[PDB]
RNA sequence: AAUAUUAAAA
């Protein structure tokens, strides 16, 4: 499979001059060396392995290197701007490097001549490969520095926070750093600098650790079952230090035995830490880390390491107060990424001067495309239409395309009482049925149902209670007291348990009814209940419209740090279009293949033909959630198995297929070059800024759309990636089509980041996670929607 | 509403279903 | 769980 090139530079649109945290990258046309190499003991950290390569290069300088700077990735990769004094044959040293003295055997091998004359051809003919070899060897000379002077983690870097403080509480801190890529661009490579942030695990004593992953300020007591499990859950895998002595391990566990119980060769530690060190603990009620050899250490002689990311999920709290910590205006991130560049001074570092790089020193210039956007059309008595000012519309003095009537609901409340009165649910109902008519979906009843309840357990007999007495219900109302185990199992019971469309609403919001809030809940009730809210304006639609087409959205949700993952793929039942139809799957956790897609585009297309009768001509597949690197795994298993589904379907049945690729998780930023067109208090590009151009591929179809208006911190333009093209697009009819699907996501009236299908699939998986709360085929099973609810949008 | 205006509804292919 | 955007993903 041979990505399709690039058509043609798009047209349409305001232009608007832009600036890229891409920087210019110029390289001679020079042939580098690669050499692999060998470290035993073998399975050591990549911070361990450039110490051991970086010792001798400084020690061997003689007999081989000399005068050379070799730049390292850390593995077995290493460059080097001229060929060492070796043959084809190996070279053993041995390594000694101080802690405590460790000795390494090292191993160095030719391997192969890497062509940067060969990237500067492809960069300008385009008629070979842009080679990965090549662009490889660049990234590591210009980061081989950094990786010995910072903390990587992926591609970014971070250093301890030297006077600011971020804490997130639960024992975590958030660390600054920076991201840098090297990737190749129209005319050049790019340097892409921006700032980058994560979460690390605060250097503090294990005994300050336990008391923030436990909330408590410290009254004795020892740890209780349920707290010594969640202690272990969280310092589980983590490295410790030793005050008493300084050393460092890894902790693989905690005793379920106080430090003056737990024993070993007979003595406990207590005894051992008195009749040696002199150390009458503290906290001898508390456990100890287990470092199965049986070595434990004290929760008060350990403290936590520093340097140690967090890969577990942040609670809600912690994400909040992240969020916060890291979030700057689109101005502010232009001036950080400008520090970054200045502080870095590329042109200076010694390994780039040693393989002739030159680093451009401003952020590159780019005129792109602000798209216009499309006018929506909406129904009921007025038929007005819809046009997006900044990305933004609302429904005054509209109704929607196809209001839904409704005639009989029931809402359950499940907040207590004293907290939700009779006399303010009156008044949330009188409030939302006067705006459910105002937008043309009326609620004309009165509640046949209206009870409280409490608990989980309440829903199922309840809701079981509702389909067999209330028929002809439509919709019930379950009012929620803030996060509650409650929501999942309503999600269970009515996607996939009864078929019954439910509506929740926070406690919250009923107490105090904003008429906005109001008009966004309706916007999923009259979708929940089979209706339309509004339609792209059909006669300025793409051409693909004139014969029978489909659209799938797809995504592919892992568990955080033995879950399943869950793969949903949507598709369009309608021409508008505005239906979609869910299919969703469970497979082994971290596949990032669709194993199931054959089978799920099956279903959709079998769905879209009883709902239209008629067969998709073509079909436009958005795709998310896709990491660069398997890219071409990824689309050859799941290309075949879109064709591999018509193929089963019809004897002769040959649709054309659009494949793209939808990337939101990467580090190219926008930025307004004049200060006058910079929208909002977060100043950033406005809604429809297109770019074809500098800064995407040398030969290939690809385009960044920014198609949301930004609201805080600075705008992620959505990078899409044509990888197959069956129906031939130009640049123009893809990028308006793109943006058009981007204004028909049903949850609000505001043009979204991505399309709508690749939102809906998002939707589908995460709705999944709630149906997984309490085998594969049990697993699978819990995923399966009820059949009354797979022909409607459940998970808006 | 119609989902179509594709116009021709054809009863010349194999019904999937 | 009204919603989008935003950071991450011995």
């Amino acid at each position: 499979f041979q990505a399709p090139r690039r058509p043609g530079i798009g047209t349409v649109g305001k232009p608007i001059k832009l600036l890229a945290n891409y920087f210019e990258v110029d390289i001679p046309k020079i042939d580098v060396y690669h050499y692999e190499v060998d470290i035993k003991p073998d399975k050591c950290p990549r911070r361990v392995n450039r110490e051991v390569v970086e010792y001798m290069v400084q020690h061997f300088k003689p007999q081989i290197f000399g005068d050379r700077k070799p730049v390292y990735d850390g593995k077995k990769n290493i460059y080097t701007v001229t060929a060492l004094p070796i043959g084809n044959e190996r070279v053993d040293f041995e390594v000694t490097i101080p802690g405590k003295d460790r000795i390494f055997k090292v191993s160095i091998k030719w391997l192969a001549i890497v062509s940067w004359r060969m990237l500067h051809e492809a960069l300008v003919s385009g008629q070979i490969p842009v080679p990965l070899e090549s662009v490889q060897a660049l990234d590591v000379a210009m980061r081989h520095l950094a990786s010995m002077r910072y903390t990587p983690v992926g591609r970014s870097f971070f250093s301890p926070p030297e006077g600011y403080y971020h804490p997130l509480g639960g024992g975590r801190e958030v660390w600054f750093g920076f991201h840098q890529s090297v990737r190749p661009a129209m005319w050049k490579m790019m340097l892409n600098i921006d700032v980058s942030a994560t979460a690390f695990y605060k250097a503090q004593p294990v005994i300050e650790f336990m008391c923030e992953v436990l909330d408590i300020r410290n009254q004795p007591k020892p740890l209780t079952d349920s707290q010594r499990v969640r202690f272990t859950k969280e310092i589980k895998g983590l490295k410790v230090e030793v005050t008493h002595c300084k050393r460092k391990y890894r902790v693989c566990n905690v005793t379920r035995r106080p430090a003056s119980h737990q024993t070993f060769p007979e003595c406990t530690v207590a005894q051992y830490f008195k009749q040696k060190y002199n150390l009458q603990l503290k906290y001898p009620h508390l456990p100890c880390l287990q470092v199965q050899k049986h070595t434990y250490l004290p929760l008060e002689v350990c403290n936590i390491v520093a340097g140690q990311r967090c890969i577990k999920k942040l609670t809600d709290n912690q994400t909040s107060t992240m969020i916060k910590a890291t979030a700057r205006s689109a101005p502010d991130r232009q001036e950080e990424i400008s520090r970054l560049m200045k502080n870095a001074s590329y042109n200076l570092d010694p390994y780039i001067q040693e393989f002739g790089i030159k680093v451009k020193d401003d952020m590159t210039e780019v005129t792109g495309r602000v798209l216009p956007a499309p006018i929506l059309q909406y129904g009921g008595r007025n038929r007005a239409i819809a046009t997006p000012n900044q990305g933004v519309w609302d429904m005054r003095g509209k109704q929607f395309y196809n209001g839904i009537e409704i005639k009989v609901w029931a809402i359950a409340c499940f907040a207590p009482q004293k907290q939700c009165r009779e006399e303010v649910l009156k008044n949330f109902t009188d409030q939302l049925r006067k705006i459910s008519k105002d937008a043309g979906m009326p609620i004309q009843g009165q509640p046949c149902f209206c009870k409280y309840a409490q608990g989980a357990d309440s829903v199922e007999p309840m809701f079981r209670h509702l389909k067999n007495t209330y028929s002809g219900l439509q919709l019930i109302i379950v009012i929620l007291p803030g996060k509650t185990p409650v929501y999942a199992e309503v999600k269970r019971v009515g996607d996939t348990l009864l078929g019954m469309a439910t509506q929740c609403v926070q406690v919250k919001n009923v107490v105090k009814t904003s008429p906005q809030t109001l008009s966004n809940l309706c916007l999923k009730i009259n979708v929940k209940l089979g209706g339309i809210n509004n339609i792209l304006v059909p006669h300025q639609r793409s051409a693909v419209f004139q014969q029978p087409v489909i659209f799938l959205g797809a995504d592919v949700t892992h568990p955080p740090a033995k879950k399943p993952s869950i793969t949903a793929v949507v598709g369009s039942m309608d021409a508008h279009p505005s239906r979609y139809c869910a299919t969703v799957r469970v497979q082994r956790p971290r596949q990032e293949i669709i194993e199931d897609l054959s089978y799920m585009v099956r279903e959709l297309l079998i769905q879209f033909y009883k709902s239209t009768r008629f067969k998709p001509t073509r079909i436009i597949f958005y795709r998310d959630g896709v990491p660069e690197g398997q890219l071409p795994q990824i689309l050859h298993y799941e290309l075949l198995a879109i064709r591999d589904a018509c193929i089963k379907l019809e004897k002769d049945y040959q649709p054309g297929i659009t494949y793209i690729v939808v990337q939101k998780r990467h580090h190219t930023r926008l930025f307004c070059a004049d200060k006058n067109e910079r929208i909002g208090k977060s100043g950033n590009i406005p809604a429809g800024t297109t770019v074809d151009t500098n800064i995407t591929h040398p030969f290939e179809f690809d385009f960044y759309l920014c198609s949301h208006a930004g609201i805080q911190g600075t705008s992620r333009p959505s990078h899409y990636y044509v990888l197959w093209d069956d129906n031939r697009f130009t640049a123009d009819e893809l990028q308006i089509l793109t943006y058009q699907l981007c204004h028909t996501y049903v949850r609000c009236t505001r043009s979204v980041s991505i399309p709508a299908p690749a939102y809906y699939a998002r939707l589908v998986a995460f709705r999944a996670r709630y149906h997984l709360v309490d085998d594969p085929q049990a697993l699978a099973k819990a995923v399966q929607v009820h059949q009354d609810t797979l022909r409607t949008m459940y998970f808006a | 509403n119609g989902t179509s205006a594709w116009g021709k509804p054809i009863d010349s292919g194999p019904s999937w279903g």
